[PDB]
DNA sequence: GCATCCGTGAGTAGAGGGAAGCACAATTTAACACTTTTGTCAAG
DNA sequence: CTTGACAAAAGTGTTAAATTGTGCTATACTGGGAGCCGTCACGGATGC
């Protein structure tokens, strides 16, 4: 199946992004009906709620990056293993 | 403890009553004088809570001590004006009226 | 310092009034210093005659006369007073009983009336206005083609706006017309039956055109009785409504033959007589008498359309954008349209008060309320569209904003739906609307201006003036046409070649119809008066215009508004030729009423004493704030026992030298680039500028504070403030106001004020706090009224209005109300804001000192340096030309008025360089100076260039490049010379209301919004910048997480988050983690008030409260 | 409902609607206790359905309910969420906030390519609550509440304070921004230098990324807080390190008009 | 441009990781008070005031050039959290 | 009765309610017909309804009825004067008991709310409430100076003796929010009020010793 | 039609 | 097909703007006279 | 540490004055008023 761009993004999962879109009374009341739960994927829901958006610094493979130096990082091995 | 998702669904009357505070009964505001909330209105301080932090309606509680009292003379909740921005109320119908997003 | 003056066209006739177009239509409207027994039936005396008389339907109510008094207050106490200048109106009515036979009458207050000054201008509670003057599509009857089907046209009956509806007559695929009234249609032969009309009747008349008149001979309805077909047609146009006659010839009477609902105008009317080729009795389609309805327009209309489709040549299809078309609404009508509208208001409560409480005892001022009637002239006046803000920069801001024409407001065109056929140049607004002057934007094509020798006529079409051209030669003869009349004849161009009054040119350019042609001197008809009667006032002040690009010459005269007068303003070196008329038509100067002698000189009055014997004195304006904060003020140009004659200048008004205009400075212009300071439009200045007071300017602003009465107690304006020293209350006098003559700075107090502070818990720790110093509290706290960041000045004026004083009219519960008026002179800085008159526009950029610019060889250096890669991109060859006629100029001592497509041309101004080289170059030569060894190396590499012949002589090869406006130039910082000639010239260079100083703001914290808990905007409550969608995803797209959350949740409602981040900073601390914001809880509380239920979860599906328990039962 | 600067109160729309379905919903309550004909209990529901409608979405269905006196229809919670103007489009997906500034650009020719002109003026209130703490450390103020009062008046401020904004802002970065934004490089992280003026400088490079000239445009400021803010500033949005064009990979700074000209 | 900014881009295969172990670095120095410093007394940022030359007060300059050293360690799941913050405090009082 | 604030069906099912109360109280033995006796119980009910329900703020009837009064004088002087009359003048017509005063006061109170969706000039995206700000929530600025305050005050008291500490946090009122008298401070520590009034006393005059010398207290108030 | 509640109610009591 | 109905149309800034009266019954408010509190001046 | 013993302040009870709420009026009267086309142009969905 082909669609536009305007019909693509308002079939989306999303109800949160899909209602700030444009059509919001349409999208609400099908999305009540259905008991939706949007899983906040994208972009636009993340900025809806002020939570931190999955790209950038934000993306689950950077973000529990750690750093340590050596001076600690000799202490915190050694006495745990040797205990 | 952190919030993942999002639901949306239709409230029925039973949930709509779990969620008011109380009945709003008259379409009086505030007084034309007093410049003070009126009793049962759109504004009552019985119903969405005290105009300012820990002071009832009455002028007999005036302190934190008192946390989660209602004033026995006024029915005023001893708590946090900040409540008024989310303590509900509702209006009980004579006769049903349906919703219009779900007719038009 | 001459005037050398340029051109050969002799124009006939001078420039009418600039400003009749607001004067004369007011003056019509009100009629009142006419004599009451020879008003015409127009302005508000037809509006009278209309409403009145009022008829119980035996009590009548009729209207004998009105009259006009004198205004309470004169114009200058209504501005301070913030009052209204209007005239009160009275009327003259009788009350006669029908049954009795008896008659009383007494004049009746009606209300007031505003009055236009003489400068043509609306004072509205204390504020200067400006009526705009609105276009419309003319009434009439009009043929266009049907473009769903072709071979089809329509005919369309428009009346008045708000004064009719809309008829359209259309022939059907079946052939039967039809007739659309109120989005409903029915066949036209139902409406022909009512008229009276037989088949006979229609047979002969329209029966000789073709198949048409087929489908006009219905037979079920014709046999019905018109009265019969009243009633059915009732039925059609009010569905549902019973059927009584009373309540049907009611209906259909009012719907196209009353007088008082429908108005076909008197531009509507001589226009459908003129294409019908009728006579018309009224202003209705159709006239009731005798108990029957009488046909007026339908049947000729009706003929004409089926002539049409036939093909006869006398029939022609109409263009609704053709100027003859379209007609403009002035003040006076506008306003007599908002009276009629009261005066119906009035009539209603009248006829209503008459039939019930004391019946036989009536008075006309009893059944009069005149209430209604104020109220619709007061809102017309307030909170209309036309009613504008009065623009007065300058003298020539005011005169433009008079002359400006809308196609928007009430019964206009919408700025969204307006399409792209009503914006465009049409050929009829040649000499009508001027094709330049326009603000580009989504106004494009709807706000234009009137060109300068074009008036409004009696039915509201433009005019423009034409030369009577007989037998070859051309007459002093001067007709004013409109339109539709200038398409009959061949018209030629102003430019033609006459020897004395014969054209002499065998080829004539011409124009038919608007397309140009070739014709011989015989064929001409009629000739232009001037070049200048195609463009406006503003347009017209653009030297070499001819030279320049439409795009921007709509720059240069836009701009030309928004300069700013200046305390050393001078008249530019190369005029055009309208300088003088426009101060002179703006009022802002002042002239002598005849021949005198002057008695006294000062600088607040100037006394004349006149030959006849009287003596008049005039009060100058000095340190006036106008509605923009310029300052406007008059010096006298007199001395005590100077004679002057009939229109001399006796003082000259802003923004003017000797009463030619001056809205700037006339400096010298290096083009060329420096250093990467010229880089994209920005403009270097030099020092020197400021040493010797150019481009400074005066600015008043205006501050207000009131004390009102409080239930906890009265606001009191008073000097003893709580917990303040006395270096902040030093320049207050003893009631609390800052004196006259101090300097005032950001967070310095104007005027001091108390309020009662009120009933509080004080906190426990300030409980502890006041209990150790001992320190008991006060009842009152500061209110008082101080600078805002970034301004500030000096005083120059206190003003003090009381309550039950004569005049002021305060609201209740305010006692008193105090302004300050604060000065300051602004000097110029970086980033400010040029401009020039051929559209070039900059900021300065770098300000150098007088050793830093290049220099003559002579010593004198440069004013201002311009960047040449400005010029071939824009395609504005003006300012070029301008600056080597400057050039000239400046060695010779004279300036120049050179009309636009009719002036100097390039050998002119060459042959004026000759002569200033001689004394540029001629003076060196007497002193003991020969040629310069710097010039010599410029010299070789010009002639490599091929600026210069070989072989001749440095002197000659200077002289070449003289008369190409290039001079060698050498470097302020090395003392080396250019390496390439450079051109040197005077500009005339104008300063712009947009400064620096007023638009720099910033923000840490301020006042928050109150549902959105978001910082408010603006730089005048102190706001913040918005943070749109688009620069949303520009930090989306650059990765960058932290900072994105940073400006949604902890700086705009993170309201846990935005407090705990300001505590963490002033402790040297990293800020915390941001929380949900304050807009996301109340989306949701507005959901459930939809009765939907939102609901956040966790990983596991479990309800997560975000309400911290506030809201949970 | 709320009281202002003067005396007059300022109520939301809501609040009539409210009163209008109350006022119905109770004649109702009384009509049936009378035993009403029919036809009047008829008009009655009719009305009370057609004042939920109103509260609900206004204008969807007949003629918009408007103000007594004035001929604006009144703003219903459909309104409020939906549209340009709605809730979601104007306080959801963009905010106004804090410690944001803006004025009109000059060029600075001798600025480096990751440098920019701040006035001081501007900075003094942009970076205020660093300020105070740095007045503090030093002897210029005793405490943080004194250091303020002392801003807050023009003359007030001593020579000492701008020694002071020199060190706060010692390597720290901030945002500039030219609307319209239509694409990311619309918005550039520079190192500030304080100047004598109003108006902000410019690096002549940046002019075409940012579609700048210099015949009027202004430009806004913003100032990242935290350290994971000034990290990201400093290494993903600098300007010295975003060189080539993001939609075709053709360098986007580089020499023009006078530059070319010259060489 | 930032002072080894083409070196810092190959330490790491994202981008955006190499902000993170920055931006946490940085927090680090000054919730000790840059006691734990890499850095010797020698190569500690300097700032110019007119009372004379003293150390930089920005973290994430300090940062910058600690990582240029190679005395540094990142990656993902090297330590327990919990063990630590523990473990720093115990060795660099606050 | 329309263009009075409500409208035109509101007032028709209000004169019902007239109507209804008029058939019970109607007598045919008067030989009256109907309507001239349901006619006053039709117009008082839309009388008493419009003078109910028309305003956002609620009105009594009697005061109703001198606001309707005090205008319908003032328009029947102002065709008499030609102008608009003052407070003075329209008090004197007004009748006895009534001064300038009065009048100013009674126009005061029949003041209408605004709206706050009022639109602010042509374009529509500004509106009267986006320039109204919020004074109930403390600023951050606010919100900074109680915890530096609270900070140091029990800074202050750690110089005080640990019994002395404790009265001045009671009579003070910082524990609880709440005030305690020299009675219920002795219930709870077993001494009378003359006692503790002397140590509270001198806990705080040690206070203020200790301020003087070092200015740390001052700049809070 | 039945657009407007006043005319609708016009009718029925003109029964 | 072709008729009817419905939602959509770039960003930031500024700057003005902003029509009854009466009587009678309940109900609330304000003045004022005692009366228990509760801080205090002085001893011991 | 405690007793005494006022003196002003806070608390209580009664009551008259002011304010607020409610009912009623008898010639006969019986279906609204306002509006008025540069009606915005174009897809998309639905009904038939
Ligand atoms: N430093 C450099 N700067 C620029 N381009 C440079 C540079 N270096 C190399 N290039 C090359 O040169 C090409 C352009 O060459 P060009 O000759 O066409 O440019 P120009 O002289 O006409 O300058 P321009 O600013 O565009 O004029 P404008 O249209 O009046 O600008 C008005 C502005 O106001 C804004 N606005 C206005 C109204 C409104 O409703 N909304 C609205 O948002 C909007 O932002 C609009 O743009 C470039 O693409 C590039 O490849
Ligand atoms: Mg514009
Ligand atoms: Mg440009
Ligand atoms: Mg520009
Ligand atoms: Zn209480």
């Amino acid at each position: 199946l082909l669609m536009g761009v305007t019909k693509s993004a308002l079939s989306t999962k999303s109800w949160l992004s899909a209602a700030s879109f444009q059509n919001t009374t349409h999208v609400l009341t099908e999305a009540a009906i259905a008991g939706k739960k949007d899983e906040l994927i994208g972009l636009k829901e993340n900025v809806i709620l002020g939570r931190l958006i999955p790209a950038g610094t934000g993306s689950d493979f950077v973000r529990f990056t750690q750093v340590v130096d050596q001076k600690t990082l000799k202490a915190i091995e050694e006495a745990r293993k040797e205990a | 403890k952190e919030v993942r998702k999002v639901r949306i669904a239709l409230a029925s009357p039973e949930k709509i009553r779990s969620w008011s505070y109380g009945e709003v009964e008259k379409p009086e505001t505030i007084n034309y004088r007093t410049l003070k909330p009126e009793r049962d209105g759109l504004f009552d301080e019985r119903i969405f809570g005290p105009i300012k932090d820990y002071e009832c309606a009455c002028g007999k509680y005036k302190r934190q001590r008192f946390e989660g009292k209602v004033c026995e003379r006024c029915g005023v909740e001893v708590t946090k004006s900040i409540v008024r921005r989310y303590r509900m109320g509702h209006i009980e119908l004579a006769t049903p009226a349906a919703h219009i997003w779900f007719v038009k | 310092m001459e005037i050398k003056r340029f051109g050969r066209i002799r124009e006939v006739i001078p420039l009418p009034p600039l400003t009749e177009i607001q004067v004369e239509s007011y003056r019509r409207a009100l009629q009142a210093d006419v004599p009451p027994e020879k008003r015409e039936n127009v302005g508000i005396q037809a509006a009278f005659r209309e409403t009145f008389p009022i008829e119980e339907e035996g009590l009548v109510l009729d209207f004998l006369e009105y009259r006009l008094g004198e205004p309470p207050f004169p114009q200058d106490e209504c501005r301070e007073k913030d009052l209204t200048y209007q005239a009160p109106l009275y009327a003259r009515l009788q009350l006669i009983h029908k049954d009795t036979g008896l008659i009383k009458e007494d004049e009746v207050f009606l209300g007031h009336i505003p009055l236009m000054t003489e400068d043509g201008s609306f004072i509205i509670n204390g504020a200067d206005r400006v009526i705009v003057s609105q276009i419309h599509r003319s009434p009439g009857v009009y043929f266009t083609p049907d473009p769903a089907r072709p071979g089809r046209y329509i005919a369309s009956i428009i009346p008045l706006p708000k004064r009719g509806p809309w008829i359209d007559l259309e022939v059907e695929p079946n052939g039967v017309v039809s007739m659309k009234v109120n989005k409903r249609k029915f066949p036209l032969v139902l409406l022909l039956r009512v008229l009276g009309y037989d088949q006979e009747t229609l047979a002969r008349e329209l029966g000789a055109y073709g198949e048409l008149v087929q489908g006009l001979m219905d037979e079920s309805v014709f046999a019905m009785r018109p009265e019969e077909a009243l009633i059915r047609l009732f039925t059609l146009l009010r569905p549902g409504d019973p059927p009584k006659r009373d309540k049907a010839v009611a209906y259909v009477y009012g719907l196209i033959a009353d007088p008082r609902r429908y108005d076909l105008g008197e531009a509507g009317r001589y226009k459908a007589e003129e294409k019908l080729g009728i006579r018309l009795s009224g202003r209705t389609l159709a006239r009731f008498e005798d108990g029957e309805f009488k046909d007026e327009v339908f049947l000729p209309t009706l003929r004409y359309l089926f002539a049409l489709t036939a093909g006869v040549p006398g029939h022609e299809v109409d263009d609704i954008d053709h100027l003859g078309n379209r007609r403009i609404r002035t003040v006076g009508e506008l306003m007599t349209d908002q009276f009629r509208v009261g005066l119906a208001r009035l009539a209603r409560g009248v006829r209503e008060r008459m039939l019930m409480g004391s019946e036989d005892s009536l008075t006309p001022a009893k059944l009069v309320n005149s209430r209604p009637l104020e109220a619709a002239i007061r809102e017309f006046f307030s909170r209309s569209q036309l009613s504008q803000f009065k623009d007065e920069t300058n003298p020539l801001s005011s005169l433009r904003h008079k002359r400006r024409i809308s196609a928007l407001g009430p019964g206009g065109l919408t700025r969204e739906r307006a399409g792209f056929d009503v914006r465009d140049v049409h050929r009829t607004h040649y000499g009508r609307i001027c094709p330049v002057e326009t603000p580009e934007g989504a106004n494009i094509g709807l706000i234009t201006s009137l060109a300068a020798y074009a008036r409004v006529d009696e039915l509201g079409f433009i005019r423009t003036p034409y030369r009577r051209v007989v037998g070859g030669v051309v007459t002093d003869e001067v007709v004013y046409m409109t339109a539709t009349e200038e398409d009959r004849y061949t018209i030629a161009q102003a430019n033609t070649p006459l020897e004395g009054n014969r054209i002499a040119a065998e080829r004539v350019v011409a124009r038919r119809k608007g397309e140009p042609v070739i014709v011989s001197p015989e064929e001409v008809e009629f000739m232009d008066v001037s070049p200048k009667q195609v463009f406006s006032v503003n347009t017209n002040l653009i030297p070499f215009l001819e030279h320049d690009d439409a795009n921007r010459a709509l720059m240069g005269s836009n701009m030309q508004t928004q300069a700013v007068p200046l305390i050393r303003a001078q008249a530019p070196v190369v005029m055009t030729g309208l300088e003088e008329r426009v101060v002179r038509d703006s009022l802002a100067a002042l002239y002598a009423e005849e021949d005198g002698e002057v008695a006294k000189v000062d600088g607040n009055r100037i006394v004349v004493r006149y030959e006849d014997g009287r003596l008049v004195e005039y009060p100058l304006r000095r340190f006036y704030r106008s509605n923009q904060g310029t300052a406007l003020d008059q010096r006298p140009r007199v001395v005590v026992g100077q004679r002057v004659r009939k229109g001399d200048l006796l003082a000259d008004g802003p923004a003017s030298e000797n009463g030619f205009l001056a809205l700037g400075q006339n400096v010298l212009v290096a083009i060329m680039p420096f250093d990467g300071y010229n880089f994209e439009d920005a403009i270097v200045i030099s020092e020197e500028l400021l040493k010797r007071d150019f481009y400074t300017s005066i600015h008043i602003e205006r501050y207000e504070i009131e004390a009102r009465d409080t239930k906890l107690g009265p606001e009191r304006i008073t000097r003893d403030i709580p917990h303040l020293s006395e270096a902040a209350l030093r320049d207050l006098d003893e009631e609390g106001v800052v004196r006259i003559g101090a300097e005032v700075k950001p967070g310095d107090i104007l005027v001091g004020r108390t309020s009662f502070k009120g009933e509080s818990e004080p906190t426990p720790e300030e409980r502890l706090l006041r209990s150790i110093f001992g320190e008991k509290a006060r009842d009152v706290k500061d209110t008082s009224l101080r600078v805002p960041p970034g301004e500030g000045g000096i005083v120059v004026r206190t003003v003090r209005l009381r309550r039950g004083d004569p005049g002021v009219e305060l609201k209740p519960g305010v006692r008193e109300v105090v302004r300050v008026y604060v000065a300051q002179k602004r000097k110029l800085q970086v980033g400010d804001k040029l401009a020039n008159r051929h559209g070039n526009k900059g900021v300065v950029a770098k300000i150098l000192p007088v050793e830093d610019m290049p220099h003559l060889p002579d010593g004198t250096p440069v004013d201002v340096i311009l960047n040449p890669l400005g010029v071939p991109s824009r395609m504005n060859l003006g300012q070029i030309l301008e600056t080597h006629l400057g050039l000239a100029g400046y060695f010779l001592g004279q300036r120049y008025i050179s009309p636009i497509f009719d002036g100097a041309k390039e050998p002119e101004i060459k042959e004026l360089l000759a002569q200033a080289f001689e004394v540029y170059f001629g003076k060196r030569k007497g002193e003991g100076f020969g040629v310069d060894k710097r010039e010599v190396e410029v010299l070789r590499r010009a002639e490599k260039l091929g600026l210069v012949t070989p072989g001749k002589t440095p002197e000659e090869q200077l002289k070449e490049l003289f008369l190409q406006g290039k001079v060698v130039l050498y470097d302020g910082r090395t003392g080396e010379p250019i390496e390439g000639p450079i051109v040197v010239g005077q500009m005339f260079i104008m300063k712009l209301y947009h400064m620096v100083e007023d638009k720099m703001h910033a923000r840490s914290t301020g006042p928050y919004s109150l549902i959105t808990q978001q910082p408010l905007g603006g730089k005048a409550q102190f706001g913040g910048q918005r943070f749109g969608e688009m620069e949303v995803w520009a930090l989306e797209a650059y990765g960058a997480a932290h900072t994105l959350q940073e400006m949604l949740t902890l700086k705009s409602d993170d309201i846990e988050g935005r407090n705990a981040a300001y505590e963490a900073i002033i402790k040297g601390e990293d800020v915390p983690e941001p929380s949900v914001p304050e807009s996301f809880r109340v989306l949701v509380k507005e959901l459930q008030a939809l009765a939907l239920d939102v609901q956040t979860l966790d990983e596991k599906d479990n309800p997560v409260d975000i309400f911290e328990g506030l809201a949970s039962k | 409902m709320v009281q202002v600067d003067g005396g007059r109160f300022a109520t939301s729309d809501l609040n009539d609607l409210y009163r209008r379905l109350i006022n119905r919903n109770n004649r109702l309550k009384k009509l049936l206790a009378q035993g009403a004909p029919e036809i009047i209990i008829r008009n009655e529901k009719r009305m009370l359905q057609e004042a939920v409608d109103a509260l609900l979405d206004n204008g969807r269905r007949g003629a918009p309910v408007t103000n007594p006196g004035s001929d604006r229809p009144l703003r219903s919670l459909t309104d409020i969420l939906s549209g340009k103007q709605g809730r979601f489009r104007q306080n959801l997906l963009g905010k106004r906030v804090d410690y944001s500034g803006r004025s009109v650009i000059v060029v600075g020719p001798q600025l480096k390519l990751h440098q920019c002109g701040l006035p001081k003026r501007m900075a003094l209130e942009l970076f205020k609550p660093f300020l105070l703490k740095k007045m503090e450390e030093k002897g210029i103020a005793p405490n943080v509440k004194a250091a303020r009062r002392m801003l807050e008046r023009q003359r007030d401020i001593k020579d000492e304070v701008w020694d002071a904004l020199e060190e706060v802002i010692h390597g720290k970065v901030v945002l500039l921004n030219r609307a319209p934004t239509l694409h990311r490089l619309g918005i550039q992280a520079f190192q500030p230098v304080l100047v004598e003026g109003q108006s902000i400088q410019l690096h002549p490079l940046v002019c075409e990324a940012f579609n700048a000239d210099f015949d009027g445009d202004q430009m806004a400021v913003h100032v990242p807080l935290s350290s994971f803010a000034q990290a990201e500033a400093r290494i993903q949005m600098l300007s010295a390190h975003n060189l080539l064009s993001p939609a075709s990979g053709e360098p986007l700074a580089k020499p023009s008009r006078d530059i070319i000209l010259g060489l | 441009a930032e002072p080894g900014i083409d070196k810092l881009f190959g330490m790491v295969d994202s981008k955006y990781r190499l902000t993170v172990v920055v931006a946490k670095r940085a927090q680090q120095l000054l919730r000790h008070g840059f006691k734990n410093t890499v850095l010797e007394p020698e190569e500690r940022p300097k700032m110019q005031t007119l009372e004379g030359l003293f150390d930089d007060p920005n973290a994430v300059t300090w940062a910058m050039k600690e990582l240029l050293t190679g005395r540094l360690v990142f990656g993902e799941n090297l330590v327990p959290e919990d063990r630590l913050q523990k473990e720093m405090e115990r060795l660099y009082p606050v | 009765y329309t263009g009075r604030g409500l409208s035109f069906l509101d007032l028709i099912q209000e004169g019902n309610q007239g109507l209804i109360r008029a058939v019970e109280k109607f007598e045919y033995k008067r030989r009256f017909k109907f309507s001239t006796y349901a006619t006053w119980w039709i117009r008082q009910a839309i009388n008493r309804a419009i003078a109910d329900q028309a305003r956002t703020i609620r009105i009594p009837v009697h005061m109703v009825e001198t606001i309707n009064k005090l205008s319908r004088t003032a328009r029947q002087l102002q065709q008499e004067l030609g102008r608009e009359p003052t407070y003075e003048e329209i008090a004197e017509a007004m009748g006895p008991g009534w001064d300038a005063k009065r009048v100013e006061e009674t126009l005061k109170i029949a003041q209408e709310p605004v709206s706050l969706e009022t639109p602010i000039g042509d374009e529509k995206d500004s509106f009267y409430g986006d320039f109204i700000p919020d004074e109930h929530l403390p600023s951050p600025v606010d919100a900074a100076t109680q915890s530096l305050l609270s900070e140091e005050l029990e800074k202050a008291l750690s110089k005080l003796s640990e019994r002395e500490a404790m009265v001045l946090k009671l009579r003070k009122g910082l524990i609880d929010g709440r005030e305690h008298t020299l009675e219920e401070v002795g219930a709870f520590f077993g001494v009378t009020r003359e006692r503790i009034r002397q140590i509270e006393n001198k806990a705080l005059r040690k206070l203020k010793y200790h301020e003087s010398r070092t200015r740390k207290l001052r700049d809070f108030l | 039609s039945t657009s407007d509640p006043v005319r609708q109610y016009l009718h029925e009591i003109g029964q």
